[PDB]
């Protein structure tokens, strides 16, 4: 039935971007490492969103603890859609199978 | 739990917070009566009367009882200081209560404002603990020994410190799980994730804006929630900051050192800051 | 249900008003010899009333005058 | 894996069918107990026969079942008998059991029985009165007595008469069934004990008063009759449906629809053919408009047994579905009239095609006195019809029994041994009937039926006990009126059953 | 015993007391459940219904008991009931009966091979005389009273009375049709218990009698190709989703039209394999009806395993559920394949008439069945008497005018073969008296009294006991001419068997 | 299968026939005492006559399980002598039991009882008045409508109810034919104003649908707009989502609202009222609109109500607002919202002089627990004014006809004699226990006083006295105004003698096992 696999679905969705995090987590606490020890020798941009802008230290700096709330926001929010979803599809399977059998 | 002896452990436990002491002497003062009672009861004599005869003669007593005694000078703090040594001599405890009673005597002589001395509230007194140094090392200071201390860049011993507290959320709001994004996709919650990161900074950076020395902050789970990444830039706003303490020792700290309870940007000016000549964790000992 | 004749209501409705009628003359005016309130499926809890609008609460009654009358108190 | 066998099995047999015998006992008189029979139902179950409670029975002996089928038997087949076969086997059975110890065991038990029940049907069928058309009567004026008889029994005004010859007539049109069914009383609570029709068609105590049923003819006479199993409600399309609003013409949309489907469906089995809707079950307030907004009269929450009754003598089909459309799962009378009558509001379905249901309306409205008279008719039903059925008639209290067992205990003398021992147990067999009666007609069991036997040793044309006048005489000039085949029917189980379980000491069962 | 071990309960005592006691036991109805019998039996067979009968068998093996004493006897009762059809009501009581004689014996402290040897060689000295007992043989098959002269005797040693016109029907439902020549059928001529009619409305058609209504039309063919099936319909439509009809608004479609066109394929795959008549264990369905209406194939809507079985084994059909289209194996064979109202029932009748292979289909119609299947007891058991397989069948006094002769014959000759064996020899001779008392039972007198007389009749091989009273005061009823003989064959098993487990029951002490 | 003696079940019956005759006996009229019922629930709650306690007490044995059966009838039709069956049944039942231990029969004497009623009912048929007249009745309802509103809830007599409960019947009264229901006048149970504060409605009050006040309350004509549909744009009275395009679109959404006010207020209006009751509930945005654009109309309305008035108005509901009519529309000879309690909106009252079949006396009450005793009073004065309408005959009884009846019976058993005349001399005693058993829940020894008015039934037969049912010294039934509709003790002679004879049904006092199981 339709109901079972939708909620699955966003799950392993958010599941996996949440897991690339990790590394970026890593990569996010190497980027506080590797900002930090950039005192402006090489022209430091954010990257953050499609726009490569023209950046300041500072501006470097305050977004890697602005980029570690990546790994922060997309990891914590997920565990909620893990099993925001989980549940819904976990209780729909029984339902709508025995129906359709019986 | 039966109900007399429910009231029996308040018997000393009054006494234990009464005088902090002689709380063996209000239980055994109990049966004594409570003899007695029976007896007039047995008597037939009527538990008002038998209570109405009581509180009456205790009065009478009291002072008989202090038709013995001998005052000593309160105000003094030597004389109070052979006193309750002498005390502590008509106790046990001795070995660093003779140490210890100057460091009490004197704790309660800061804390001896009077010529009366009135109660000496242990109030005002902060027993605290350091796991190191010794009974040597067991020492009176006259600004709040705070547990720990939390930094990030924040600075390591601020003088004249104004002391901040935090009873607001550092945490940007949560509308989903702890973050101010909703959890459907990745891409329509790194917009509100970039909302997320400003309003921790900004709550952080008007913190600074009206500024403090130090900030007090109580538990996270004394909180809400705190958000780091606020913090990880608060204290790299430079401040002085202890985090995770007592909203209890906290009403000691507001009361003792004067850093009143904060819950907002406005509640920091000076104000509700106790102001810290100096701030310093002690690793030492 | 239990049809109750005034055999069987007077003395019902005796014991608890009546007994119950001693609990609050028991703790009464200045000398009112207190209670303790029997606090009842709640720990002990041992509390200690004047007033007996505290004892038709604390313990549940169903003496239908004692029912009735925690209202007339 | 059980079994049984030898005296002290048989009579234990015996044992239970002398218990259960009593409660048919009186049970026709209505003086004595009754027994309010709550099951795991939960729910009062009051009897005037045992055959009610034998249903509701469930025996620890099988043997006690095996009457109560042959009881159940001539009852269900006659439509009453059960107090006749059940205490004619617990008779012979209470009578043997002394015998039982000297034996009758030998299976020469039987031979007895045969012969026994032999003698008296030719002795009855001599002593069964035939009857016929303008023979000695008018068939309604036989009927009439017949009527009058059970009308007679437990007293009621002259309208005894009164309802006699009229309940004579349904019964002289639908006359099959010995049953009353396709004529069955319509009670009324209202009106007066003068007030009473029998209708030849089907006629509905009840349907509700709706909104717009005031708007709904109470008059066709054609009526196209829509025999509705099921509710056509408000709730059919429910009318509480949210809508979303940027205006407020969507409120006026979802409301002005959702109440036309409850229309809808309705008009199709209307437009097809039904002025005349029967739903045995509720209808809507919204959809009794759309019932009475086409003024089609439609009738929700009506009698099942009026609505079945309808299928029978309207020649309707009961219908399950409006969605059905059909003009022959309705059904033609040609009078649908509704008056009224005392507080029920009230069909007159008549001039049905056949019409092969009739009922008697009774009125007066008084509980106590119609139920009587309801019970009374039933039997007066039960003798005209059957009266008919077998014309050949017998008077009842008794009137051959005090005969039949001196008749039959004439023949006794001639055996003596185990079977004239029954002779005169099968003799005496009789006078039980009476016997409870003289409880109920304040006589003396010991005293009166002996002097049946001398009645019937002085007179012996019917002379026996009158329940009904509290006297004894003939029954047959006391009216006492009855076929005498139910009673030759009355013989074949007698010493059926009796014959029957007696041969059985030898029981096995298994459980396992 | 005395050790923890020995597995056992019979033995010694309980040998000589409560085996042949239980023995004892089951033989006291029989007893009243042979020769003409007036008693009767209840009997709940884990139905809880109750069912009445004179016949041991039927109930014995429902009876459970410790002991294979009685497990055992039953099985040469059987085996009795196997080879003859009646007087197997008889071939407990005598066993049990002559097997007293034995622990009266063993208080008389005679020898196991002592009790034993005795009736052995009385029963061949028995099984010698007894053939020269045979007071006359059957004959003519084709004639009707013929066979139901006879007939009576087994039914009467069930039921004394309906015996008449039973016998006569029973003939009439032609045992003849088969020679009984090394050759009868009982499912060929199965009785078919039609309720309702009357009892003595129960009818003969030649050819099979199924009250299941007849459905269809009449067969295709009468010589129809019948394909038999369990479940031909275990539906077409499927129970499946929601409501156990269906789940989905959409699913009530495909549901109501695919159980048309399968049933459809499925009944014309009926025409296609070729059967004439359709036989569904499974469901009816209208539609199908109507392919069988339209296919003409005759149908049945419901099956008993009895129909499909007696199907399966005379047609030569093959019960088997088709979801399938049908496959004829089952093939045809009765050449006469009809729809038929007997008792007005719908009655499926195939019908095909050969010397051995000829359904002649016993029908009753009858008023109560708890009546009409002990009414089929008799006329079954009595067909089983019939079902000698001798036409002439060397008869012998029925209802026991015999036991008398051999009363007299043996113990008097008994004593002739001296040594103490002769008093086993003796006490052979005595429980001949079992059925002369056990009618005397049910006829209510003394054996003694019969045996008295019944010796005083001397060399009869006619006067006897039966019912009534010339059971009873002179116990003089002829069986040999009441019309009542029986066959020596049925006669001959019952001396020999209840010889046997008699003799072995004793033999076991564990 | 358990079979007992019906002697032993009479003894299960007359052990039955007891405490519910028993609870009567001190709960006798006001000098009787109040019935207590405490719940499942355990819920204390004071009761009255029978039926009410009858059902609230869980009836066990047969006979309290008949008990209620029977129970019922008298206060349907009568609305009183419901606590005397139970009483009378033991009374001459507990009697016919020390019969039946005389060795009686219970058939024979019963009829006797059968027999006995009619010469008593007869007897009754000698007593009182067979007359009352529209205003004659009102003082003897007056004397009822004192006792009745003297009784229950208060026993001051408000001649409020009093006037207005014979009112809501003598206006139906007439209406169907010298009957009338108690569908056909109602008790209107609604507080906010005291047991003082009552009302006689026409037809329907209901408090009007206002979302707000200066939004002008308008009501008028005569007629109210029956309508399951709006009279102001729909809603099923639950959530609805109003949303619109841009910051002006809210303002084009009231002019839809402002319009289809009149749109439908234009429509409904013409085919009668302005007065649209609406079952459908809207937010208070519309509401009000239309309370403010004209003429308001009734929202969140039970759907039995817009039937209600509907039946009430004898015409239909309009269904569907693309439909209407007049007939679907009100027919009311007054609509008038009137300010409904003192706490609350005003009242929207619909008084229906174009067609009611109902007229419907309303009762504001200053608890629920007065508001419904008085409830519970009205409908026994309520319903002895329907024995009247159809028979206005009247009896005085209770002390005076008891022992009345019971002494012709009791000369009737010697002149009748057998089985009748212990039937007979027991059938009057038990009427002669009321009394009596008055002077039992009373202050008086129930014998003396049963002497006493024996005393006076020797003097004089029918009396305009009797015992005293107030207790005042004086003992009287005209000045006591004590009585009963002759339809009522009859009725109420009828119903124990019907159910004694009930215990006496057939025969079968066996159960399969079950009986009580």
């Amino acid at each position: 039935v339709e109901k079972y696999q939708q909620l699955q679905k966003d799950l392993s969705k958010s599941m996996s971007g949440r897991q690339k995090l990790e590394a970026q987590l890593t990569e996010n606490n190497i980027v506080k490492e590797e900002l930090a020890l950039l005192d402006g020798s090489n022209v430091v941009f954010k990257l953050l969103g499609p726009v490569l802008v023209k950046q300041e230290l500072g501006e470097a700096r305050a977004t890697v603890g602005k980029r570690l709330d990546y790994i922060t926001a997309e990891i914590k929010r997920y565990e909620s859609q893990l099993r925001d979803l989980e549940r819904q599809s976990e209780q729909q399977r029984e339902t709508l199978a025995q129906l359709q059998q019986e | 739990l039966h109900p007399a002896a429910r009231m029996l452990v308040e018997l000393s436990k009054a006494q234990d917070i009464e005088a902090g002491d002689g709380t063996t002497s209000v239980v055994i003062i109990a049966g004594s009566l409570l003899d007695s009672c029976t007896k007039l009861l047995q008597k037939g004599i009527h538990p008002t009367i038998i209570s109405e005869s009581f509180q009456k003669a205790l009065e009478k007593g009291i002072e008989i009882l202090t038709d013995m005694s001998r005052p000593v000078e309160l105000s003094d703090r030597e004389t109070l200081l052979n006193s309750a040594t002498t005390s502590l001599n008509s106790k046990v405890v001795s070995q660093y209560s003779s140490l210890l009673s100057p460091m009490s005597v004197n704790a309660v002589m800061k804390v001896i404002d009077p010529a009366t001395a009135t109660s000496v509230d242990l109030r005002d007194i902060k027993i605290v603990k350091k796991l190191g140094g010794t009974i040597d090392d067991c020492e009176l200071v006259e600004g709040l020994v705070l547990t720990q201390k939390v930094s990030n860049s924040g600075i390591t011993r601020v003088e004249k410190a104004k002391i901040g507290l935090i009873q607001f959320c550092l945490s940007a709001p949560k509308t989903d799980m702890d973050n101010q994004i909703v959890v459907s996709d990745y891409a329509q919650m790194d917009r509100v994730l970039r909302e997320e990161r400003a309003y921790i900074l900004n709550l952080v950076k008007q913190i600074k804006k009206t500024g403090c020395n130090v900030l007090l902050i109580q538990k996270s789970i004394l909180r809400d929630a705190l958000s780091d990444l606020a913090l990880h830039f608060l204290n790299k706003m430079k401040i002085m900051v202890i985090k995770d303490i007592e909203r209890e020792d906290i009403e000691f700290i507001c009361k003792t050192i004067g850093t009143k309870p904060v819950a907002h940007i406005d509640q920091f000016t000076a104000d509700m800051l106790g102001s810290a000549e100096l701030a310093e964790e002690v690793n030492l000992n | 249900a239990d049809e109750e004749r005034a055999e069987t209501a007077r003395l019902t409705s005796f014991i608890g008003a009546i007994a119950i009628g001693d609990l609050v003359k028991s703790t009464l005016g200045p000398k009112g010899m207190d209670k303790i309130l029997l606090s009842s499926g709640r720990d002990a809890s041992l509390m200690v009333t004047n007033d007996g609008a505290t004892i038709l609460k604390n313990i549940g009654v169903d003496n239908p005058a004692a029912k009735v009358l925690v209202d007339m108190s | 894996t059980d079994s049984s066998q030898g005296i002290p099995q048989l009579v234990s047999n015996i044992s239970a069918c002398q218990v259960i015998a009593e409660a048919v006992r009186t049970t026709l008189g209505p003086r004595g107990m009754d027994k309010l029979i709550v099951d795991g139902r939960g729910k009062a179950t009051i009897s005037n026969d045992g055959a009610t409670i034998l249903k509701l029975l469930d025996v620890v002996h099988p043997a006690a079942k095996t009457l109560v089928d042959i009881a159940k038997s001539q009852d269900a087949e006659v439509g009453d008998g059960t107090t006749s076969v059940t205490l004619l086997a617990a008779e012979f059975l209470k009578q043997v059991k002394p015998y039982v110890e000297e034996g009758l065991h030998p299976q020469i038990i039987i031979r007895a029985f045969r012969t026994a029940t032999q003698l008296a049907v030719n002795k009855i069928k001599e002593i069964a009165v035939t009857v016929k058309k303008a023979d000695k009567v008018e068939q309604r004026k036989l009927l009439e007595k017949c009527a009058m008889t059970a009308l007679s029994s437990k007293l009621i005004s002259q309208q005894k008469a009164f309802f006699a010859k009229m309940v004579v007539d349904a019964v002289m049109m639908l006359d099959d069934l010995l049953q009353l069914k396709m004529i069955g009383i319509k009670k009324v609570q209202g009106g007066a004990l003068e007030d009473s029709q029998l209708v030849a068609g089907v006629a509905f105590k009840k349907t509700f008063s709706y909104a717009g049923f005031e708007m709904q003819p109470k008059k066709y006479h054609n009526p196209k009759i829509a025999l509705l199993n099921v509710e056509l409600e408000l709730k059919a399309e429910k009318d509480n449906a949210e809508i979303r609003v940027h205006t407020v013409e969507d409120y006026q949309a979802i409301v002005d629809a959702e109440w036309n489907i409850l229309y809808d469906k309705l008009e199709k089995i209307h437009h097809s053919g039904a002025k005349v809707v029967l739903s045995k079950l509720p209808i809507g307030d919204v959809a009794t408009q759309y019932f009475a907004d086409r003024d089609m009269f439609c009738a929700g929450r009506v009698p099942e047994e009026d609505l079945k009754r309808t299928m029978m003598a309207c020649g309707g089909s009961i219908q399950t579905s409006v969605n059905a459309l059909s003009a022959d799962v309705l059904g033609r009378c040609q009078v649908f009239e509704e008056t009224q009558i005392g507080g029920e509001r009230y069909n007159f379905f008549t001039g049905c095609p056949k019409a092969k249901t009739c009922t008697f309306i009774l009125r007066g409205g008084a509980e106590q006195f119609m139920e009587e008279t309801e019970r009374s008719l039933h039997d007066a039903i039960m003798i005209v019809r059957r009266a008919i059925k077998n014309d050949s008639v017998v008077a009842g209290g008794g009137a051959i029994e005090m005969e039949l067992s001196k008749y039959l205990r004439d023949y006794s003398r001639t055996i003596p041994g185990k079977q004239q021992l029954l002779i005169g147990a099968y003799a005496k067999a009789l006078e039980i009937i009476p016997r409870q009666l003289c409880d109920n007609a304040g006589f003396d069991a010991t005293n009166i039926l002996n002097k049946l036997r001398a009645r019937h040793a002085q007179g012996g044309t019917w002379y026996g006990v009158d329940i009904n006048n509290e006297d004894i005489a003939d029954n047959f000039e006391a009216f006492v009126w009855e076929p005498a085949m139910v009673r030759i029917n009355a013989l074949t189980a007698a010493s059926e059953a009796a014959c029957l379980i007696v041969s059985v000491d030898e029981t096995i069962k298994n459980p396992r | 015993m005395l050790k923890e071990g020995a597995k056992h309960f019979s033995g010694l005592e309980e040998a000589v007391y409560r085996n042949i006691q239980a023995c004892k036991e089951l033989a006291q109805t029989t007893r009243t459940a042979y020769g003409p019998n007036g008693m009767n039996k209840m009997v709940i067979n884990h139905l809880e219904k109750l069912f009445v009968t004179n016949d041991a068998a039927t109930i014995l093996r429902e009876l459970e008991v410790q002991h294979p004493a009685a497990k055992m006897i039953v099985m040469a009762s059987h085996m009795q009931e196997q080879e003859v059809g009646d007087g197997t009501n008889f071939v407990l009581v005598f066993a049990g009966a002559l097997l007293e004689l034995a622990e009266e014996l063993l208080r008389i402290g005679l020898s196991v091979s002592e009790v034993i040897e005795g009736y052995e060689i009385a029963c061949r000295k028995a099984h010698e005389i007894l053939p020269n007992l045979v007071c006359c043989s059957a004959k003519n098959l084709r004639d009707i009273d013929e066979v139901s002269s006879l007939l009576r005797t087994s039914i009467m040693s069930k039921q004394y009375g309906n015996e008449v016109f039973l016998a006569k029907l029973i003939a009439q439902a032609c045992v003849s049709i088969f020679p009984d020549s090394g050759h009868f059928n009982v499912d060929n001529i199965r009785v078919c218990k039609i309720l309702g009619s009357g009892i003595s409305s129960s009818s003969v058609l030649h050819g099979m009698v199924f009250k299941k209504e007849t459905e269809g039309d009449v067969t295709s063919v009468k010589d129809a190709k019948i394909a038999v099936y369990s479940c031909p319909f275990d539906g077409m439509i499927t129970e499946t989703k929601g409501t156990v009809l269906i789940k989905t608004a959409e699913e009530l479609m495909n549901f109501s039209k695919g159980e048309e066109n399968l049933m459809d394929a499925q009944v014309k795959a009926i025409a296609d394999t070729g059967a004439n008549v359709v036989v569904t264990g499974g469901k009816v369905a209208d539609m199908a009806l109507h392919y069988a209406n339209k296919y003409n194939i005759m149908l049945v809507r419901l099956n008993s395993k009895w129909d499909l079985r007696r199907l399966c084994k005379t047609v030569g059909a093959t019960a088997l559920p088709r979801l399938t289209p049908p496959v004829l194996e089952e093939m045809g064979h009765c050449d006469s394949v009809y729809l038929s109202e007997v008792g007005d029932t719908q009655v499926v009748v195939f019908k095909h008439e050969k010397e051995d292979g000829a359904i002649s289909t016993i029908v009753l119609r009858g008023s109560t069945d708890n009546l009409m299947d002990d009414i089929e007891r008799a006329v079954d058991d009595g067909v089983n008497t019939f079902k000698v397989l001798t036409r002439d069948k060397r008869l012998v006094p029925g209802g026991g005018a015999t036991e008398i002769e051999l009363a007299k014959q043996i113990t008097s000759y008994g004593e002739t073969c001296p040594g103490l064996e002769q008093y086993a020899i003796k006490k052979f001779a005595e429980a001949f008296e079992a059925i002369p008392r056990a009618l005397a039972e049910n006829s209510g007198v003394k054996a003694n009294e019969v045996i008295s007389k019944l010796y005083a009749v001397h060399q009869e091989g006619n006067k006897n006991v039966g019912l009534d009273i010339e059971a009873e005061v002179p116990a003089v009823k002829d069986m040999l001419e009441a019309g009542i003989l029986d066959t020596y064959l049925g006669k001959y098993w019952a001396i020999k068997l209840a010889t046997n487990a008699a003799v072995t029951v004793l033999r076991v002490d564990q | 299968k358990s079979r007992l003696m019906g002697l032993e079940a009479l003894k299960s019956h007359i052990m039955a026939a007891k405490a519910v005759a028993n609870t009567m006996r001190t709960s006798l009229g006001p000098n009787g005492l109040d019935k207590m019922m405490v719940d499942k629930d355990g819920d204390v709650t004071v009761t009255n006559d029978g039926a009410t306690i009858l059902s609230m007490m869980d009836v066990d044995h047969q006979i309290a399980k008949l008990m209620v059966e029977l129970s019922k009838s008298q206060d349907d039709e009568i609305g009183d002598g419901t606590t005397g069956v139970v009483v009378l049944a033991g009374a001459l039942l507990e009697e016919a039991e020390q019969l039946l231990d005389r060795g009686i029969h219970p058939i024979r004497i019963a009829d006797g009882y059968e027999q006995a009623a009619r010469v008593a009912i007869e007897h009754l048929d000698k007593i009182s008045d067979s007359v009352l007249v529209d205003i004659k009745d009102t003082e003897p309802l007056i004397q009822t409508a004192k006792t009745t509103l003297g009784s229950k809830v208060v026993n001051s007599c408000h001649r409020q109810m009093a006037e207005i409960a014979v009112n809501a019947v003598l206006t139906v009264a007439d209406m169907e034919r010298r009957d009338v229901d108690f569908e056909l006048i109602k008790v209107e149970g609604k507080v906010g104003g005291r047991l003082e504060d009552t009302k006689l409605i026409k037809g329907v009050i209901v408090d009007k649908d206002f979302s707000h006040p200066q939004m002008p309350k308008k009501v008028e004509d005569a007629k109210i707009a029956i309508l399951t549909c709006p009279f102001e744009p729909p809603k099923p009275k639950t959530k609805h989502k109003l949303d619109v395009t841009s910051v002006e679109d809210y303002k084009a959404l009231q002019k839809y609202e402002k319009e289809k006010f009149e749109e439908m207020i234009q429509q409904i209006k013409e085919t009668g009222a302005n007065l649209a009751i609406c079952q459908w509930g809207f937010d208070d945005e519309a509401n009000h609109l239309l309370l403010q654009n004209n003429l308001p109309a009734v929202r969140w309305v039970g759907g039995p109500e817009i039937e209600l008035i509907a039946i009430a108005t004898g015409g239909r509901i309009v269904p569907r607002f693309s439909e209407l009519t007049a007939e679907k529309l009100g027919f009311a000879g007054l609509v008038q919202e009137i300010s409904f309690g003192t706490t609350k909106d005003k009242m929207l009252v619909i008084e229906q002089c174009k067609n009611s079949r109902a007229v419907t006396i309303f009762i504001r009450g200053g608890n629920k627990m007065i508001i419904e005793e008085a409830k519970r009073s009205l409908h026994d004065a309520l319903c002895v004014i329907r024995n009247l309408i159809r028979d206005n005959r009247v009896v005085y009884g209770g002390g005076a006809a008891e022992i009345s009846c019971a002494l012709a019976v009791s000369q009737e058993a010697d002149k009748c004699p057998t089985l009748e005349q212990y039937a007979m001399r027991a059938f009057a005693d038990a009427l002669e226990v009321i009394p009596m058993a008055l002077s039992e829940n009373s202050g008086m020894n129930p014998i003396q006083t049963m002497t006493e008015v024996r005393a006076r039934q020797v003097k004089e037969m029918n009396p305009a006295l009797g015992i005293d049912c107030l207790h005042k010294g004086t003992n009287d039934m005209k000045q006591q105004h004590v009585i009963e509709t002759l339809i009522g003790k009859k009725q109420q002679i009828s119903l124990a003698t019907q159910m004694v004879r009930m215990i006496l049904k057939i025969d079968d006092i066996r159960k399969p096992g079950e009986s009580e199981e």
